């Protein structure tokens, strides 16, 4: 039930400035990275390479080794071709792989946005303009859809490649996919109100369930921030409550998460 | 052109005198290029390691940069950011709580 993430960010400056780093996530963990400076594609677990061979490896590797060179001369070629007459920048951002359903198909998924906006995917067998994306948009993408060796080949990665891979990763990966990782938790306040805060950090997965409490009774003014990345692929969120002055005496924060074993934390002002 | 958002946040529970890690989590931010430093009373920090970038799925850009830092009584910590969308660096000092 995870999504398989391959995430490219390509930058051109000018003519003769470019480059091309690429990421990838297997839901919330990564496990490749590709800077443009290395010839090779990094892996970020020991699980990275899946099931395959190093020769099946090598062999996919080595067609993104020539599509990285192939997609940066083409798009200089088609922006040399096109409006407003070679407009450097130009930011290009591509989002491609497949879900998994356990049980069911994948879904694949090829998207690509320009200086920053969604406008074109791939679509079945060609790619395509999505509504609202600049009209001269649907030249370069005709263009594209001329070439059917490429046709073939993005069939091919997100059909078969994509799905194939990816259940060996989540096999290969299994323990890290479903490692547990305990919050750790502790209380401060900045202030007649007070926003009391409980900071929550080092839980995995993300799901978790932080309240401001008092007694077994929910305060469900409670306001829970966004969950921000830890170094070690941990989550950190903070959960606030906005009090009077006296109403802190007796209140706590609660924490529920799948690795403590139905154990809260329970930490009263 | 977006403006990069900064939360500056520790590892673990933040204890004066205890080695723990300060994270800067740079977001929000377009065109991707940018450049991020984290302060100890105002200096750089020679030891702060950068997370490779990536972009979330509404495709904004995002960051983290971390460091390891002992809290005290009398050192502030700091994440400062320059983007092309800010005339200026954006600081943003830790809180000292998060
Ligand atoms: C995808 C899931 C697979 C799982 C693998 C997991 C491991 C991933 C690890 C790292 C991944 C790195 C991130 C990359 C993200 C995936 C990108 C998908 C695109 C792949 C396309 C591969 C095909 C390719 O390289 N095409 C390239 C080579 O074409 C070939 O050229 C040959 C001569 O040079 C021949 O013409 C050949 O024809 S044939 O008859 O001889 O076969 C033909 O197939 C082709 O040049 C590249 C096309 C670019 C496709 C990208 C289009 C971007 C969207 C366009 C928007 C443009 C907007 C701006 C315009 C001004
Ligand atoms: C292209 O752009 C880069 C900015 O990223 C800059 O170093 C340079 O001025 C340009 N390259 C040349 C020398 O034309
Ligand atoms: C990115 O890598 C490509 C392919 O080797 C290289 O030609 C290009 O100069 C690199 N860009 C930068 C800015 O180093
Ligand atoms: C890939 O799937 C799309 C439907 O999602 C289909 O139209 C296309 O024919 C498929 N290609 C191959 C080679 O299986």
């Amino acid at each position: 039930n995870y999504t398989f993430r391959c995430l490219q960010m390509s930058s051109f400056a000018n003519r003769s400035w470019s480059r091309t780093d690429s990421v990838v996530w297997l839901g919330d963990l990564q496990t490749h990275r590709w800077s443009n400076d290395s010839a090779t594609i990094s892996f970020t677990k020991p699980w990275s390479q899946g099931k395959l061979s190093n020769q099946q490896w090598e062999k996919l590797q080595h067609m993104f080794q020539v599509y990285r060179v192939s997609f940066t001369r083409d798009i200089q070629e088609l922006v040399k071709m096109m409006s407003p007459k070679e407009d450097y920048p130009i930011e290009i951002q591509l989002s491609a792989g497949c879900e998994m359903y356990p049980g069911n198909a994948s879904e694949s998924f090829l998207h690509v946005a320009f200086q920053g906006k969604y406008v074109v995917r791939f679509w079945g067998t060609s790619w395509q303009t999505v509504p609202g994306a600049p009209s001269w948009l649907d030249l370069p993408i005709k263009v594209l859809n001329a070439d059917q060796g490429t046709s073939a080949t993005v069939q091919m990665l997100l059909n078969d490649t994509c799905p194939l891979f990816v259940r060996g990763l989540l096999e290969a990966g299994k323990s890290d996919l479903e490692k547990q990782e305990k919050p750790v938790a502790w209380l401060s306040s900045v202030p007649g109100h007070r926003q009391l805060v409980c900071h929550v950090s080092g839980f995995y997965p993300k799901p978790v369930w932080v309240m401001w409490m008092r007694g077994d009774q929910e305060q469900q003014g409670t306001h829970r921030g966004d969950f921000l990345p830890n170094a070690d692929e941990t989550w950190y969120l903070q959960a606030t409550l906005d009090v009077e002055a006296g109403e802190e005496a007796g209140l706590a924060c609660r924490v529920k998460h799948s690795s403590l074993g139905g154990q809260d934390i329970i930490l009263y002002w | 052109q977006k403006t990069p958002q900064i939360q500056v946040y520790s590892r673990h529970p933040p204890e004066n005198g205890k080695p723990n890690i300060l994270n800067c989590y740079v977001t929000q931010f377009h065109p991707p290029h940018i450049e991020i430093q984290m302060l100890k009373n105002g200096k750089k920090i020679p030891k702060v390691e950068m997370s490779d970038m990536s972009f979330s799925k509404d495709w904004s850009f995002y960051i983290l940069a971390h460091t390891e830092f002992t809290p005290t009584e009398t050192d502030t910590y700091a994440c400062r950011v320059k983007h092309a969308s800010m005339a200026e660096p954006k600081t943003v000092y830790w809180d000292r709580d998060m």
